[PDB]
């Protein structure tokens, strides 16, 4: 968002960090934990609002900072949630955080999904692997604002059945969601012994309950699945002007100075922290190299 | 308290001396318990359980291979300190076999102790982290010890000395005088000491890992300025004598 | 019974071990086991380029890296027929004095002070003997900062190139160095008093052959062309192997040395005994006052001689800095062309005489011979440990071990330079 004096401090320092406390730790998968945070400043906690799809810079003191997307809805005011996978140094230190500990956060950064201009149209969310958390934010924003959006579909896929993000929440939500114009599809790709569904999301796009001409599509996951998902969506009649995807590059600041999250070419040179992380379909089509 | 042990293989004790001459070492005593460091302590026990083991020197004795196997058994983290432990040091500059050097130095006499050619510690055990230099910088020791005390680990360096040479504004010896500077392939952290004093880098901190040390490009640059192949190879193998990349990469550009 | 063995000797440079072979008639045999691995510096440098081979000679030890670097530069310059300018030689002497200050202060305060003060580590002496550790750190920092300014660093100096320096500091830095030496002179005085208060054990009283270098010029110093003896005779530096014999013992990786068939001693006490009359200033006043303690018969006078040498070398460094500042500005380095030759340089290390014999053939090293002070001192160390052990025979093993370790540490042994 455009929060003043709390996103850049009264000292006008964009690198200034806010003190937050971890209240709940929940292990989703083996290398995955869901963290519930709140700002130790009550006014800052009550004033901090974000957009679905935006990210924050989580500074573990003495180790470094990492960019994490927000998975909770912005209308759950006071608290925000982060889902973090153990990939290396900083995340190894993060996974040792027990409730009641204090960590530093600045944000929110980037542009989220344009959920304000998605008013009065269907929602199709396609989440692969770790991309469920930003789409969890979008999904919970849609569920809190159900009267605004039409039929919504949530496709969540993972390599194994134990690596599905928010499997318990989405499985518990499926009842009364099927009656509330919400369809949840959860599938695995490399697990042929999984009792549930199997296959890639492009197989389950046909099983969606969304009107193809009036649907907003949000895709999050590895860059390699994007081309196949684009082919499937274009074949079924989803308009290319409504397809949105998220990309990841190396980030050190999140404000546009370190120059590490660069994509594109000399014709269209862009930065993830300033021009994304949400990109449109035509941006992905025009310049190669944004995928893989 | 973190249990730290400093062990001496065949070395000049430069790394232990560098750690001992730091004024910040007085801050390590309240936060860490030094188990084995014979240079400063006399009550130090060799066979004890240490959280982090710092190993100095090359493996130039059979008893040293037994000691490093014991250290790997007894340590949760094994850290190789210095060029001698990381890449064999300057003792591995010569490719001549052990008996030739022994006959040249000690003549035809017996010592009853068994020596061997200088090899890095990584050949006999698994070193989790490395500290580079000869001797390593005080900043390297500070960063490594502090990150270990916080529970993290140091970040490996994959950038050349030229980075710190260009941050400090030092004149480039390779562009002006054509001197054989090994800086473009040597790991940073020394703040470009030798190029800042007008000398050329001899690569004490070692060549960059992760297969991004370009000896072929540097050999071509040296070849344009009138150096034979063997001079370039000896220069690059001064501290990188256990590197299999150097010979192949230079012979590629000279073929 | 069983030998009394110290597998690893602490607060001593390098890896070593004493072996006291006990017997019916007191002590029977003493072996000084040197388990530090051989690095073959005299063989790995053969056939290597001269400038590149000089950069790795200071890697023999860290306590006397500047000693090795400057002695190697002297040997190489003698081989190639080059004469350094007077101001460059003065700055090299200041760097060598910095090495001597650092090594002597480090030895005295962190290796032979804790065993006299009843501790097992200088890190345990932070709260009780606070002022002693503070002055220790100040002297060590002065030496380290002199080496950082002149050489590239305190260990393995890189600014010392063939024919001078790669880059010389500005004049104000030299003025600050002189001011800091003036401030550190009282610390040297306190160090000398503190080490005069200590004890020279009478169990090791005996006649010693003291070898030291004859200084060049008319002052106590480090550079020299002649080697003196307590027996009165003197021989040229290049003729060292006619009078000194190197032989290999079957219990150490080092070569023991003999002088006329007998062990001898090199070090600070030998320097004082041989060249006492060349001292000037507060060093000469202190030597004249305390000549009774500085008898060339007890190896434990070496620590006091080191304190006296610190006192002398602070003033000597001040004077050399004045001489160098008289000729400002200074060109950092002279162009040296490498002709063939054979140069032998005997500069006086903090622990004794350092002999560097280098032969140059077509810009490359063809013959290298290094004899280090500890290799000189090992035979006398064995003899004096034998007499100490026979004096303290059949006592408690711990007391014998600690007293033998104190005798060994009196020689400030650098095991790394022994094997080179
Ligand atoms: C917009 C965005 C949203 C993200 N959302 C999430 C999320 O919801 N959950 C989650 O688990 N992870 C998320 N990540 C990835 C997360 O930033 C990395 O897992 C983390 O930075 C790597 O930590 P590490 O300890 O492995 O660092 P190391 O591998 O040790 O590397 C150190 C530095 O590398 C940088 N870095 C490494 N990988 C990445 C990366 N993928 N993106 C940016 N910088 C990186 C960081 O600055 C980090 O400090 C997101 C990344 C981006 C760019
Ligand atoms: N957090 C967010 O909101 C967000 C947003 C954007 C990006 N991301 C990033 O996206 C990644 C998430 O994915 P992941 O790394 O966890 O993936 P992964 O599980 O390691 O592999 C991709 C998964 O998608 C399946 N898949 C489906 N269609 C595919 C296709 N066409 N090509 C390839 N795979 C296809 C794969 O099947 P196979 O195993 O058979 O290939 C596998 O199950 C993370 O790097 C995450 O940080 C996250
Ligand atoms: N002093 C001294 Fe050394 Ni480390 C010995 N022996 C070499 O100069
Ligand atoms: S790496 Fe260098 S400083 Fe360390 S022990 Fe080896 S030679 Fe000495
Ligand atoms: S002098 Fe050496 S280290 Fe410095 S920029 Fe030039 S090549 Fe790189
Ligand atoms: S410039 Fe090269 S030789 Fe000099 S300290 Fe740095 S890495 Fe070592
Ligand atoms: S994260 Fe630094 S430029 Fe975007
Ligand atoms: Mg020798």
């Amino acid at each position: 968002m455009m929060l003043p004096k709390e996103i850049m401090m009264p000292n006008d320092n964009p690198y200034a960090l806010h003190r937050v406390k971890v209240l709940k730790v929940y292990s989703l998968t083996e290398t995955e934990k869901l963290f519930l945070f709140r700002f130790e400043d009550p006014e800052l906690a009550e004033k901090w609002t974000f957009k679905p799809g935006q990210f924050v810079q989580l500074t573990i003191p003495g180790v470094g900072e990492v960019p994490i997307s927000i998975c909770s809805s912005p209308m759950r005011k006071g608290f925000f949630e982060l889902c973090i996978r153990k990939a290396g140094r900083v995340t190894t230190v993060v996974h040792r955080l027990k409730p009641g500990d204090t960590v530093l956060v600045r944000g929110p950064y980037g542009n989220g999904f344009p959920v304000d201009e998605w008013e009065g149209m269907d929602l199709l969310l396609i989440a692969a692997g770790l991309g469920t958390a930003p789409l969890r934010s979008v999904f919970l924003y849609a569920m809190d604002n159900r009267w605004k959006y039409g039929n919504i579909t949530f496709i969540n896929t993972a390599r194994y059945g134990k690596d599905l993000l928010f499997y318990k929440e989405l499985e518990a939500m499926k009842d009364l969601a099927e009656a509330e114009n919400v369809k949840i599809i959860q599938s695995v790709t490399r697990d042929p012994n999984w009792p549930g569904l199997k296959g890639r999301p492009q197989q389950f796009i046909v099983e969606a309950n969304t009107n193809p001409k009036n649907t907003a599509v949000a895709i999050c996951g590895p860059p390699r699945m994007y081309k196949s998902v684009f082919e499937a969506l274009i074949n079924y009649g989803y308009r290319p002007e409504n397809i949105f995807v998220t990309l990841e590059r190396r980030m050190k600041c999140g404000i546009g100075k370190c120059g590490h999250c660069n994509v594109g070419t000399s014709t269209s040179w862009k930065y993830i922290c300033k021009d994304g992380p949400v990109f449109t379909y035509f941006d992905i089509v025009s310049t190669p190299g944004l995928l893989d | 308290k973190v249990r730290i042990g400093f062990y001496a293989l065949t070395s000049c004790y430069g790394c232990q001396l560098q750690l001992a001459m730091m004024d910040e070492l007085l801050q390590l005593i309240p936060n860490a318990e030094i188990v084995c460091w014979f240079m400063i302590d006399r009550d130090s026990i060799e066979d004890e359980k240490v959280d982090i083991a710092f190993i100095e020197g090359s493996v130039s004795t059979e008893e040293e291979v037994e000691l490093v196997k014991k250290i790997r058994e007894n340590a949760k983290i094994v850290v190789a300190v210095g060029a001698c432990a990381v890449q064999g040091g300057v003792q591995s500059w010569s490719e001549k076999p052990l008996e030739e050097l022994w006959k040249k130095v000690y003549g035809d006499a017996k010592v009853k102790f068994q020596p061997k050619k200088a090899e890095p510690v990584s050949k006999y055990i698994k070193v989790d982290y490395n500290i580079y230099g000869c001797p390593p910088e005080k900043k390297d020791f500070l960063y490594a010890l502090g990150t270990f005390l916080i529970g993290s680990w140091p970040e490996d360096i994959d950038y050349p000395v030229c980075l710190e040479c260009r941050l400090n504004g030092h004149p480039c010896i390779l562009l002006e005088k054509g001197e054989p500077c090994l800086g473009p392939v040597t790991r940073a952290g020394c703040n470009a000491r030798c190029p800042g004093f007008g000398v050329a880098c001899i690569g004490c901190r070692g060549a960059i890992g992760y297969d991004v040390a370009w000896f072929d490009s540097l050999a071509k640059v040296f070849k344009e300025k009138g150096m034979t192949k063997e001079e370039i190879i000896e220069r690059m193998k001064m501290f990188n004598g256990h590197d299999e990349r150097v010979e192949k990469m230079v012979e590629k550009i000279f073929s | 019974y069983l030998p009394i063995t110290i597998d690893h000797i602490a607060r001593v440079e390098g890896k070593g071990g004493v072996e006291i072979i006990i017997g019916d008639d007191g002590v029977k045999e003493v072996k000084l086991n040197i388990i530090e691995g051989p690095r073959f510096f005299e063989a790995i440098t053969i056939g290597k380029k001269l400038e590149e081979a000089l950069a790795i000679y200071p890697r023999i030890c860290s306590f006397c890296s500047a000693a090795h670097k400057l002695t190697a530069l002297e040997a190489a310059e003698k081989a190639v027929g080059f004469v350094p300018r007077e101001e460059i030689q003065a700055l090299r002497e200041v760097l060598y004095i910095g090495d001597m200050i650092e090594s002597h202060a480090l030895h005295l305060y962190l290796l032979v002070l804790p065993d006299y003060r009843g501790y097992s580590s200088p890190l345990k002496m932070v709260n009780e003997y606070k002022r002693e550790i503070e002055i220790a750190l100040k002297l060590k920092n002065l030496g380290t900062w002199m080496m950082d300014i002149l050489g590239s660093r305190a260990i393995h100096q890189e600014n010392a190139v063939l024919g001078g320096f790669g880059k010389l500091p500005e004049k104000s830095v030299l003025e600050k160095m002189k001011a800091e030496l003036r401030e550190a002179l009282p610390l040297a005085e306190y160090t000398f008093e503190l080490f005069a208060k200590l004890e020279q054990y009478s169990e090791v009283e005996g006649p010693i052959t003291h070898l030291a270098v004859k200084p060049r010029g008319d002052a106590y110093g480090i550079y020299g062309d002649y080697i003196k003896a307590s027996d009165g005779e003197e021989f040229p530096s290049e003729k060292y192997r006619d009078y000194i014999k190197e032989f290999v013992v079957e219990h150490s990786f080092a070569k023991h040395s003999h002088y006329k068939g007998r062990p001898f001693m090199v070090g600070a006490i030998s320097r004082v005994i041989n060249n006492a009359d060349l001292l000037y200033g507060k060093a000469k006043e202190l030597y004249e006052a305390n000549k009774d303690l500085l008898k060339g018969t007890n190896p434990f006078a070496n620590n006091l001689a080191q304190a006296l040498e610190i006192v002398y070398f602070i003033e000597r460094a001040i004077d050399l800095l004045d001489e160098a500042l008289a000729k400002w500005p200074i060109k950092p380095r002279d162009e040296v062309e490498i002709k063939d030759g054979f140069g032998v340089s005997t500069t006086e290390a903090p622990r004794g005489i350092l002999v560097y014999a280098l032969k140059v053939e077509n810009g490359r090293v063809s013959y290298a011979d290094i004899i280090t002070p500890t290799a000189f001192n090992l035979a006398m160390m064995e003899e004096h440990v034998r007499m100490m052990a026979e004096k303290h025979y059949n006592d408690d093993p711990e007391r014998l071990k600690i007293l033998a370790e104190m005798v060994v540490r009196a020689y400030d042994p650098c095991i790394s330079c022994s094997v080179h």
